RNA sequence: UAGCUGGAGCCCAUUACGAGUUCUAUCAGGUAAAGCCAAUGAUUAGAGGCAUUGGGGACGCAACGUCCUCGACCUAUUCUCAAACUUUAAAUAGGUAGGAUGGCGCGGCUGCUUCGGUGAGCCGUGCCAUGGAAUCGGGUGCUCCAAGUGGGCCAUUUUUG
RNA sequence: UCAACGAGAACAGAAAUCUCGUGUGGAACAAAAGGGUAAAAGCUCGUUUGAUUCUGAUUUCCAGUACGAAUACGAACCGUG
RNA sequence: GGAUGCGAUCAUACCAGCACUAAGGCAUCGGAUCCCGUCAGAACUCCGAAGUUAAGCGUGCUUGGGCGAGAGUAGUACAAGGAUGGGUGACCUCUUGGGAAGUCCUCGUGUUGCAUUCCC
RNA sequence: AUCAGAGUGGCGCAGCGGAAGCGUGGUGGGCCCAUAACCCACAGGUCCCAGGAUCGAAACCUGGCUCUGAUACCA
């Protein structure tokens, strides 16, 4: 249906960086995402203590922060400008979302005002049609109907006719 | 020779020959162990009858 | 080395099957339960005949494999490897024990072998063949019944091979096309399921 | 997409949980009476907020189902004078005041328990003083989070001022200084008199007059400028304490037409292709 | 003690019935117990407070004490050559009202109205159930009669 | 030491109160069976599809492709099973009730309880209650003192090594 | 809300971190095995010490003794909400 | 014929795929000054009505899964009691009674309490 | 027949969950005319086979295998 309630819109960009290390390495991995987001990030501890990766259990090995709103759009357009407004026709996930990964400094911001190196990073955006609170609220939560679950074909049909 | 013995043989026969003694049904069944909050009140109420 | 099988004949103890508790069990003698062409569909072999035990015992794994080989050598030499399907219908799941100075201090024993618990009128072997050649299979079952401890009948089945179908009723369903051949067995079509899942010519009330 | 064994071994939760409207852990602990009182229900002050109403009910439980004895909705306040913004903190205050007055009048002790005639920010305990103890009800928030400043606790203060005896503490009334661990009487006064809305009406009207118009449409066209909340809630308090009182869905098609359609689909498929 | 704990041998005794696991319906909390009423003790697996020992499951007794959250049940235990009136406390989760006496109470009031009515009219009545007795004789109108015979043995 | 037994009795009694029993009513079970075309586990043999690539031949100038292959996998099946598996679930036995120790009315107490004569219980008083299924019968009903015994064996059924 | 599965995202692969979907428990609950638990009895977070005092009562073993353990009230003092 | 709130019974109520809905109500929804909350006004909290029934909620459909009932399985399996009954034995029979369960076939897919409020 | 003990580099053996070594042996240089010897470097292992718990296993528990050492007496 062409109903003016069924529009796609970003729910959130999640900016994660899998460093698998700690110390000043990951503190700078954090402050860089601070510069990008404007909001304080949260450290993602490890599990499974896989040795061949050189990670201990319950050690902070990643740093992510969730950005949503106009700030999310403003940073997502630069993230796509990295990929020159073209993805691989497979980055899109079956449910509602797509992602890709970049290297930091092709974003906006002078590099060593914090003296932090290039950090690669996986943008991951989740698309939604207005009305997912019926799947996210606390009282009377249920599934959202197929007719207003974004899926792949709508993700492409959102990516290519508009916003590029 | 096996020093350990244990049977329920003959046990019902001994039980039932002086009967299965039921204790006498009593008017004014006993109040021992009932809720003392209730028992205090009942004792006061019997105290102040006319 | 093994004991005589008469010592384990009566069913006297509750089943002791291999499990998280019965460990150390040896592997059984029989390791194959279908011999012949186990691949032909229902319609090649309509003739079915059953070697049916008549008394409760523990036909051991060795006994019941000796039966398959004693029926199979005969049946393959005479009717060729082109015209019979053997299936033993019994599985050695019961585990036997043995207790071999010491008296019966700690008399529970380590397992000895494996045997299968049969029933009154429990089919024990079955073979399926074409009616022209059913004599070889029947007499082969007779040549096998001297490999089992108890006494057995050899009964021709009223069913179509290894199917749950009477002969006339199965062939009638084949006529009206209300039956699907799945291979060794068969399926009715019925009044249940969604219309879409059915073949165009295979939808029935 | 779910297997037969899943469907067959599934156990369905209680319907008021498959619909996700009731917390049974809370409900058992609320309605479980001491067994040595033998019938006396624990009446629950159940306050709920929809997106445009404030339901308030004094209800008690019975095997056949809960039985209401007094209902108060915020959408019936237009009867009393409050027409707009009937889902704010003061609106739930007035809903609680209304429900308390209606319960007290129905149980015939309103004259002996009047509470505060005038609303006060300071937390209120009423005296059971003489021969007739106040009606006692238990707050039943529901599924919501019990945070400071909640409209549930606005309704709570409404009922407490209306004269009910409700188990309460002053640790979640609006204006609780979570650092100093005490209320502010003036701040709670402001909140129960709709001041927290009035200051924001001024906040938009100071230098954001477009969002002000697009945000408070009903206030504007009912002509309530920000300084006219105080006496408006005064008079609604007075009014409340003065008068506390065909086929559009398809039928289930029956057996006859069900298999009438079934034979048609069957002939369609088997004849076709 | 002496070889068995309280909840020995209760693999299938204390388990919930199939698909009746989880929430406890509120009627089990609303049913009120008055001293003298007959309650049947059947344990609930989930509520581990106030459980009776595994013997008292599936028995009936008169209440003797009603407290907050707890019922004093009173049932007869046969040990040796005598009966002990064991007086135990169980939570309401584990007991239900007994319907042994529902029909007796109903027949109580039914008998009383009939004896009052008989007192009003000719003052003779017999308020007793007699067990199923001989049936009286009667005629049967001859219908189509189905002849049945023993069947020949089919070895199939 | 409890049990089983004797002796001394005493208490009452055919009104009642009971019963190694049945009937009516109503609870509780997880054994026999049964089940795997239900979960856990064990397990035989094929049919049809399918992989975002489990691996190979051939085309793959090329892949965001396949024809065979052992086969994962999925689907509907299928032969056989379980004391320490179970949805279902017997028979036999188990518990409780079948009135005079009941019910109702009236006015009194409560230091409990309720928003409250609202309950819960009791107390005094007055009324009713054809004996409230069948059958049978005096009772350990109450108490005391105490003997011996505390090595068992056989049988039918269930049953462990 | 778990285990697991499905589709996904630089380095990143069978396995590191993140997102969404399904998820009757296929996880977790110190340990043995059984039972039980899903807006919890599990995971994280706040606050705490009812792991307190006085003596009785009951259940389990039982001779209907003790001990251990548990359960239900009572009279105090408190924790949390 | 509805809806909301609190619910009772907790699958005939669930699960999967779909088509549809008058007023009202629910809901979606706008915003983030305030109380409040988080990495994130997504959640929660507060304030509010511009729009939309797109979703949820509700109704209905499917030779649907599941579930409930019924016939049937079957007087079969089993099992209390009896036999100086049969049998070498395993087992079985008769006598006095009790009597199951899967597969298969047919039907069904909620009932309802209290307070308020909407219809045409 | 029971009960212990030990299975680790090519051989004999050290090892206390973050986790592998000792001598010697082997591989490549160096000294010598050449081989030792000596000097300097290099590479090691299915931690007996199969499971589980455990942040974390070769160690911890258990099942299976092979060797060795004990105890098998009164008649
Ligand atoms: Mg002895
Ligand atoms: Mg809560
Ligand atoms: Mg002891
Ligand atoms: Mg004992
Ligand atoms: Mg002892
Ligand atoms: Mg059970
Ligand atoms: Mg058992
Ligand atoms: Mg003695
Ligand atoms: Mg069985
Ligand atoms: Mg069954
Ligand atoms: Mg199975
Ligand atoms: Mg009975
Ligand atoms: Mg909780
Ligand atoms: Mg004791
Ligand atoms: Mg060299
Ligand atoms: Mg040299």
């Amino acid at each position: 249906q062409l109903n003016p309630m069924r529009e796609i819109k970003v729910q959130k960009l999640v900016l994660n960086i899998s460093v698998g290390e700690s110390g000043d390495r990951l503190t700078r991995a954090a402050k860089v995402l601070e510069q990008l987001s404007g909001q304080s990030p949260v450290f993602s501890k490890a599990r499974y203590t896989v040795r061949s990766f050189g990670i201990r259990r319950n050690e902070k090995i990643a740093c992510y922060v969730t950005i949503r709103g106009e700030k999310a759009m403003q940073l997502l357009e630069s993230g796509l400008k990295v990929k020159e407004y073209e993805l691989l026709r497979r980055n899109f996930s079956d449910t509602g979302c797509f992602g890709f990964g970049i290297q930091e400094h092709i974003d906006l911001g002078m590099k060593y005002d914090p003296s932090t190196g290039i950090y690669g990073m996986d943008f991951f955006v989740v698309l939604e049609r207005a009305g997912y609170r019926v799947s996210r609220r606390r009282r009377c939560k249920a599934r959202v109907g197929i007719h207003q679950r974004v899926t792949k074909e709508d993700a492409m049909k959102w990516f290519q006719v508009k916003y590029e | 020779a096996k020093s350990k013995n244990h049977t329920a043989h003959n046990q019902s026969y001994k039980a039932h020959r002086n009967g299965i003694k039921k204790p006498k049904r009593q008017r004014q069944a006993s109040t021992k162990g009932m809720d003392p909050k209730f028992l205090r009140n009942l004792r006061y109420s019997r105290k102040h009858n006319v | 080395g093994r004991r005589p099988a008469r010592c384990y004949r009566q069913i006297k103890n509750k089943p002791y099957p291999k499990s998280r508790y019965c460990r150390g069990v040896p592997d059984p003698k029989i390791r194959i339960y279908d011999v012949g062409m186990k691949k032909k569909g229902v319609d090649e072999f309509p003739s079915c005949v059953h070697l049916v035990s008549w008394e409760k015992e523990n036909v051991s794994s060795e006994a019941l494999e000796a039966a398959r080989i004693a029926c199979n050598k005969y049946m393959t030499k005479n009717a060729g490897k082109d015209a019979f399907h053997l299936r033993v219908r019994v599985h050695p799941y019961h585990v036997l024990r043995i207790n071999k100075q010491t008296g019966m201090r700690g008399a529970f024993g380590k397992p000895l072998g494996t045997c299968a618990r049969v029933d009154i009128g429990q089919v024990l072997l079955s073979v399926r063949c074409k009616e022209s050649n059913a004599v070889h299979a029947d007499e082969a079952l007779r040549r096998a019944k001297f490999k089992f401890p108890g006494r057995q009948k050899i009964i021709r089945s009223r069913k179509w091979g290894f199917t749950k179908f009477n002969r006339a009723d199965y062939i009638k369903y084949k006529s009206e096309g209300r039956i699907v051949p799945d291979g060794v067995n068969a399926k009715l079509l019925g009044v249940h399921g969604p219309i879409a899942k059915r073949a165009p010519g295979q939808a029935i009330l | 997409q779910k297997t037969r064994a899943y469907s067959k071994r599934f156990q369905v939760k209680f319907k008021r949980r498959r619909q996700g409207k009731t917390d049974y852990r809370a409900r058992l602990r609320l309605t479980n009476q001491d067994k040595n009182k033998y019938n006396t229900p624990k009446y629950r002050f159940v306050v709920r907020f929809t997106n445009k109403d404030v339901t308030a009910q004094i209800v008690y439980a019975t095997i056949a189902g809960d039985i209401v004895m007094a209902a108060a909705y915020s959408h019936e306040l237009p009867r009393y004078g409050l027409e707009v913004g009937l889902t704010n903190y003061a609106a739930a205050y007035c809903t609680g005041l209304l429900l308390a007055r209606r319960v007290l009048k129905c149980r015939d002790l309103d004259q002996e328990y009047e509470g505060n005639v005038e609303a006060t920010g300071e937390d209120f305990s009423v005296e059971p003083a003489d021969e007739r103890r106040p009606f006692r009800a238990l707050l039943d928030v529901g599924l919501i989070r019990t945070t400071t400043g909640n409209r549930v606790f606005g309704a709570l203060k409404g009922a407490l001022d209306g004269g009910l005896d409700i188990p309460h503490s002053d640790k979640r009334f609006a204006g609780f200084k979570k650092d100093e661990k005490q209320l502010d009487a003036e701040i709670h006064r402001k909140y129960i008199y709709g001041g927290h809305v009035a200051d924001y009406m001024k906040s938009l009207a100071d230098e954001e007059p477009e969002k002000y118009q697009s945000h408070f449409s009903e206030y504007i066209k009912k002509g309530i400028e920000a300084d006219n909340m105080e006496a408006l809630y005064k008079k609604v308090h007075a009014a409340i304490r003065a008068d506390p009182t065909k086929r559009y869905n398809p039928k289930k098609l029956t057996y006859e037409q069900r298999k009438a359609s079934l034979v048609e689909r069957l002939n369609a498929l088997n004849s076709s292709a | 003690p002496a070889g068995h704990g309280l909840r020995s041998r209760t693999r299938d005794l204390f388990a919930r019935p199939f698909r009746k696991k989880g929430y406890i319906p509120l009627t089990t909390y609303l049913r009120t117990y008055k001293v003298g009423e007959h309650v049947d003790v059947k344990v609930n697996g989930a509520v581990h407070k106030g459980m009776p020992h595994k013997f008292y499951h599936g028995r009936t007794g008169r209440v003797w004490n009603v407290t907050k959250r707890a019922i004093g049940v009173e049932i007869n235990k046969q040990v040796g050559n005598r009966i002990i009136k064991k007086r135990i406390h169980v939570r309401v989760e584990h007991v239900q009202p007994s319907r042994c006496n529902e029909e007796f109470l109903q027949r109580k009031l039914n008998n009383d109205k009939l004896k009052a009515e008989a007192k009003v009219r000719g003052e003779v009545i017999s308020t007793k159930r007699q067990p199923a007795g001989p049936k009286p004789g009667f005629m049967v109108e001859g219908t189509t009669i189905e002849t049945v015979t023993p069947i020949p043995y089919d070895v199939v």
